[PDB]
RNA sequence: UUUGCUCCACACAAUAUAGAUGGAUACGAAUAAGGCGUCCUUGUGGCGUCGCUGAACCAUAGCAGGCUAGCAACGGUGCACUUGGCGGAAAGGCCUUGGGUGCUUGCUGGCGAAUUGCAAUGUCAUUUUGCGUGGGGAUAAAUCAUUUGUAUACGACUUAGA
RNA sequence: GCCCUGAAAAUGGAUGGCGCUCAAGCGUGUUACCUAUACUCUACCGUCAGGGUUGAUAUGAUGCCCUGACGAGUAGGCAGGCGUGGAGGUCAGUGACGAAGCCUAGACCGUAAGGUCGGGUCGAACGGCCUCUAGUGCAGAUCUUGGUGGUAGUAGCAAAUA
RNA sequence: AGAACUGGCGAUGCGGGAUGAACCGAACGUAGAGUUAAGGUGCCGGAAUACACGCUCAUCAGACACCACAAAAGGUGUUAG
RNA sequence: GAAAUUGUUGAAAGGGAAGGGCAUUUGAUCAGA
């Protein structure tokens, strides 16, 4: 039978699995789309 | 040489193995009927094991006989070697697993003076 | 009658051609198909969108990476068909589906090598004019296809290169005429005819 | 010659079979140029080889066969029917045969 | 299959050789047998048939 | 059923003491085989008159050869069908070079059209029609216009082979 | 490394084969339209022609293809060199220059074949591995242990240490 | 008629699946083709039935032979056989030069119950045939007794301050 | 749930209906060859992507009896009357 | 000095059991003539 009283389910289903990353550094998946009139720059950086 | 006769037909040359034989070790390979009311094997469903039936009965013609074309006789000495005297062509002595060395030597002996064949000529020979 | 028989899928009625290929697979045939992405599937793109979306649907309740998986490109939906076709779970299926390549465009291998058709499977030979129909192509992007653009360009590439190829080609075939409609009046040429060549 | 062939190409497609259950004393054998069972009449009779290989080298040869004959049409569409001294080992579904042409009656 | 209109395998249910073992009365028998056989008697047959027959069906004259 | 022939079917309604030589009716029967044809012959008979084909007897059965089987012909069918829910009468028009041929195409079309089987099926009358501006159909009419041409756009030709090497053409 | 590793050539041993037995022979697009040829006023052009399947095209003769003698023509083809160019979608292939060598069945001769006994796949392919003979090449790391806490139940992770 | 609206249910899913649109759909017609332990023919096994043959070298008339038909099976009935402990008879049977037992992806016979042989192990008895006899055949009974596993190097061996 | 007749299953495998006690076909000693039944012949899968005349386009198409459902009422959809 | 169960050695196979039937390939092994 139903639920009985309606709630959000807990936590993100986008972000699973809760694993370990693979890495200490977290990949950029994605960069700035390119716009090819501008100078040539880095699209990211590295910090601590 | 033997009789000379038709091709020895074997219509099912394979054991017929008790069923479950192959999954428990109680049940022995010895050709036991399944009599449950539900047996697979005994209602003969597509798949399962041939049961032994007087179908698979062979040529009397070609029944008892060894590939050599002679019926085996098994001997205990001499005298029981020398009852196939006139049947060399048909019977083939085979020495009973009892009989010592010594023996076998002189049932040999007398065998091959009276061209009976022996089937088992090696068993407790002199190494 | 080949070692390789490579099918230019374009225009093949994805479920007619993928019968031909399994047939061949399991005969023992090795099938190249190119150009997966330029099939054909009767009906109107958005009967076989809401198909796709059916497929989709489908999936393992407790673990999705465990449900039938839907692959987007049209390559793999071809395989797909074909592997239906295929008794797959056995290892005879598994050698016949082996002796199967499927691709998006022409890659290298292939783009210098004949491609055939399977005419019991060809769009303009089977579907009725008038008839509606859709193409691989677009049903993969619409259900997530991500390489529609760059098979297209790859594509024109090669087939700009190839028809720099067949202008060669037609122009050595040109004097190859000439020189064959030369000496066609020979004592051999009317010999040859005469025995039927 | 480039080409010595003297037999005609074929290929095992399976055994004789209903939907579920299949016949090994019976092969199917899918002979190139033959279409019909008109045509396949042709080749009605004549001693198939399966040519395979082993490791083992067995008097003076590591190419073994296995003999057979073509005996029937099947179906419409040129298949044979065949039947081997030993039935083919249907791993060889989609190998190659030879159909040679004798006996011959031309 | 056929539909069978009567048993099969079905025994005469009449008795071929005596039950007994004597051996005086199969010598009897073999000879009546033969009598049966080459004569063309219905007495013969009829003599061989109540040789087989067991005591009940003898009772004492 | 089949392929159908025609045949002239005629009957007697067995002679008695009193009625001597009755009334030898007569039928044309659309049927595959003359056994069809007899059956249907006392199927009619008996929706017509009292008699059975135990009380009867068929006198005669003969195949009724087209007269003029290589020229093309219009024709009117009547025919009487049963639906899914009622019974109806329909008029069509067949062209054809047979009235066998005709009847086969009516066959095939009312099977096509209305779902009605064989055996739902009473062919009332065919007939040649014999002027044109009698035919009354349009899918018959279309046909017999002066000096009637038409192409066949779209060939497609049937491979003898699996694979092709030419990309083919439906040129005609 | 009680002479290790890698590449090439050769030879010898194994190893198997989802199954060679002349050639997978490359436009693109349309199909109620096209292909090819040709011409011009270069086009959605004119004219001609083709399809109606690859039933094609190419190849194909020679002890499984030997040894030789010529003719004709400067063709065809194999090999290893070599000139340069193109090819990144999985390029790993495509094209091209020059000379050298072999073959050439385009044509005409001479010699050989047998006895595998009337057939027997009658062994001609390529896949990996090993070994030996030569030549060529290069001269590390990882883990355990110790250590860190950006980590952590244990493994794992992340650090440091000649 | 077909198609459509009417036409809403709970894990994701079923013309069996793929897929199929002048069908690989629906109605209808025609052929070819595929394949059951069914039908036809043949062999072999058995059963039943009808017969032939005691005229000899003939020891197996319960034998040999000829002819025809037939063969599903629970509960159940009957028949013919296989195996075990012991008993009378017999083979003047086997055996310390190795009985019995046991092990043996070694061989042979039987449709089968089983039988026989070889090899190893072993150490004192045992078997064939005709009969007699029964405390005579096990997969089960939450069977009985004994033995042994997987679980599993697992749960855990943490109260009473150290 | 309860009767009538017959045929079955129980007691029965085999080919077909994917699957299934009962449906269809057919009942069964061991084999060989031939031919079929019911059911099928795109591919899975043995067997014509056979031939023929039509019909149907479904943004929930349909796809063989038992059987695994759909109705009244409607539609210048389209077809034939 | 059996079996269950186990160690070692050798042989073989092993994509969510294993085992079985028919048939043949391959390896091993073996009788008969
Ligand atoms: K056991
Ligand atoms: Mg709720
Ligand atoms: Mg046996
Ligand atoms: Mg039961
Ligand atoms: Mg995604
Ligand atoms: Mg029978
Ligand atoms: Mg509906
Ligand atoms: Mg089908
Ligand atoms: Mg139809
Ligand atoms: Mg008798
Ligand atoms: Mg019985
Ligand atoms: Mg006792
Ligand atoms: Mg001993
Ligand atoms: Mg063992
Ligand atoms: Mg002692
Ligand atoms: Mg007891
Ligand atoms: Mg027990
Ligand atoms: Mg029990
Ligand atoms: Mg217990
Ligand atoms: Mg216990
Ligand atoms: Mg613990
Ligand atoms: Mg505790
Ligand atoms: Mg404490
Ligand atoms: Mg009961
Ligand atoms: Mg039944
Ligand atoms: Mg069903
Ligand atoms: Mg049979
Ligand atoms: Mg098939
Ligand atoms: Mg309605
Ligand atoms: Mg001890
Ligand atoms: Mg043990």
């Amino acid at each position: 039978s139903h639920r009985k009283y309606e709630a959000p389910r807990h936590g993100h289903l986008g972000f699973l699995p809760r694993k370990r990353a693979a890495s200490i550094r977290a990949r950029v998946k994605a960069f700035p789309k390119d716009d090819r009139s501008k100078p040539v720059a880095l699209t990211s950086f590295l910090g601590y | 040489a033997s009789l000379p006769h038709p091709k020895i037909v074997k219509k099912h040359t394979k054991k017929f193995k008790r069923h479950h034989s192959d999954r428990y070790h109680r049940v022995a390979e010895n050709w036991r009927k399944q009599k449950g009311i539900d047996s697979v094997v005994r209602r003969r469903f597509r798949g399962n094991i041939s049961q032994p039936k007087i179908g698979y009965g062979s040529n009397k013609k070609t029944k008892f006989l060894s590939p050599s074309g002679h019926k085996t006789f098994l001997v205990a000495n001499v005298k029981d070697l020398e009852t196939l005297t006139m049947h060399t062509k048909t019977y083939a002595a085979e020495i009973a697993h009892n009989i010592s060395a010594k023996n076998r030597v002189v049932i040999l002996a007398r065998a091959k003076a009276l061209g009976i064949k022996v089937t088992n000529p090696k068993g407790r020979l002199a190494l | 009658v080949e070692p390789v028989v490579v099918i230019d899928g374009k225009g093949h009625l994805v479920g007619r051609l993928a019968s031909v290929v399994a047939k061949q697979l399991l005969n023992g045939q090795k099938i190249v198909v190119v150009r997966a992405e330029e099939l054909n599937i009767s009906g109107e793109f958005f009967r076989n969108k809401l198909k796709y979306h059916d497929f989709l649907r489908k999936a393992t309740a407790f673990n999705k990476t465990r449900g039938p998986f839907h692959f987007r490109a049209p390559s793999r939906i071809f395989y797909k068909a074909l592997r239906g076709m295929v008794s797959h779970k056995t290892a005879r299926g598994k050698a016949a589906l082996e002796r199967l390549k499927v691709f998006e465009g022409i890659p290298p291998p292939y783009d210098k090598k004949k491609r055939v058709v399977v005419p019991q499977a060809l769009r303009v030979l089977r579907l009725k004019p008038g008839r509606k129909y859709t193409t691989l192509g677009k049903l993969s992007t619409s259900v997530g296809w991500k390489y529609e653009d760059v098979v297209a360009k790859l594509e024109a590439k090669r087939k700009v290169s190839s028809a720099e190829y067949y202008a060669k080609k037609r122009a050595f075939t040109k004097k190859v005429a000439s020189a064959n409609a030369t000496a066609a009046e020979s004592d051999v040429a009317k010999q040859l005819a005469a025995l039927g060549y | 010659a480039e080409s010595h062939r003297l037999y005609v190409k074929g290929k095992h497609l399976s055994y004789q079979r209903s939907k579920r259950v299949n016949n090994p004393n019976v092969s199917l054998i899918k002979i190139e140029g033959v279409a019909t069972p008109q045509d396949a009449q042709f080749y009605l009779g004549k001693r198939i080889a399966y040519v395979y290989r082993a490791s083992k080298e067995v008097r003076g040869s590591k190419i073994r066969v296995m003999w057979g004959k073509v005996t029937r049409t099947h179906g419409n569409s040129g298949v044979v029917r065949a039947t081997f001294r030993n039935n083919l080992p249907a791993k060889t579904f989609g190998a190659s045969v030879r159909i040679f042409l004798y006996p011959s009656n031309i | 299959g056929i539909d069978h209109t009567s048993k099969q395998h079905k025994r005469s249910g009449h008795r071929t050789a005596p039950k007994s073992d004597n051996v005086y009365l199969k010598l009897l028998v073999k000879l009546y047998t033969f009598l049966a056989r080459r004569t063309d008697a219905p007495f013969n047959k009829v003599v061989l048939k109540a040789l087989f027959l067991s005591k009940i069906n003898r009772p004492p004259v | 059923m089949a392929h159908f022939k025609e045949y002239q079917v005629i009957g007697r309604r067995l002679p008695t003491e009193s009625v001597p030589e009755p009334k030898l009716f007569r039928m044309r029967i659309f049927a595959s085989n003359e056994v069809i044809a007899k059956s249907r012959y006392w199927y009619f008979l008996q929706k017509l008159h009292k008699v059975k084909k135990a009380s009867g007897e068929i006198v005669s059965i003969n195949q009724i050869n087209e007269a003029h089987p290589t020229k093309v012909k219009n024709f009117g069918v009547w025919v009487r069908y049963d639906s899914r829910s009622g019974t109806h009468n329909m008029y069509k028009e067949i062209r054809d070079v047979s009235r066998v041929a005709a009847v086969e195409t009516l066959y095939q079309d009312m099977a096509a059209r209305h779902r009605a089987r064989f055996r739902s099926i009473h062919i009332l009358k065919v007939a040649e029609i014999e002027k044109t501006a009698d035919v009354k159909r349009q899918y018959v009419k279309q046909f017999l216009t002066k000096d009637l041409k038409f192409p066949l756009p779209h060939r497609v030709q049937k491979s003898t082979k699996t694979f092709s090497y030419k990309r083919p053409s439906t040129f005609y």
